[PDB]
């Protein structure tokens, strides 16, 4: 089976950072986003980037990704369709004085 | 890759993939790049079956 996805940034002209993406969960790459030849179950995927942040998504594949919370196994927040991720700016690893 | 199963093409400029597909089960005896009379439209795969 497989996993379709889009992985977008607001205005940052994606192509450049495509050189440093490697989606984990089975590994996939960018173009858009596809992961071939997996089994069916409850898998949590994330879009790795070293200079960006992407919130993970918990697919429970018929495809439905509801939410990752890790506390309450039984929960449904019904995310519509594949892995929209909102590219929440640059993560702040540096700290001021 | 993967013993004949998976096939990918890249761009060689930025690292930007352009298309990936998957094949049947085999052993990948060999691969070639065929063109008919003046162009190279097609590619060929041989997997022992």
């Amino acid at each position: 089976f497989k996993i379709e996805g889009r992985a977008v940034v607001p205005g940052v002209k994606p192509q450049d950072w495509i050189s440093a993406a490697r989606v984990l969960v089975h590994v996939g790459f960018l173009k858009s986003f596809v992961v071939h030849d997996i089994p069916s179950g409850s898998y949590v995927v994330e879009v790795v980037s070293p200079a960006y942040r992407f919130d993970p998504v918990r697919v429970d594949i018929k495809m439905r990704a509801r939410y990752v919370n890790y506390i309450k196994t039984s929960e449904v927040v019904r995310l519509p369709y594949p892995l929209q991720m909102k590219s929440s700016g640059p993560p702040s690893y540096f700290i001021k004085r | 890759s993967n013993g004949g199963r998976i096939m990918r093409s890249w761009e060689t400029n930025i690292g930007g993939l352009n298309w990936e597909i998957t094949l049947d089960s085999g052993s990948f005896q060999a691969l070639g790049l065929v063109g008919l009379q003046e162009s190279v439209r097609y590619i060929a795969v041989l997997k022992k079956t």
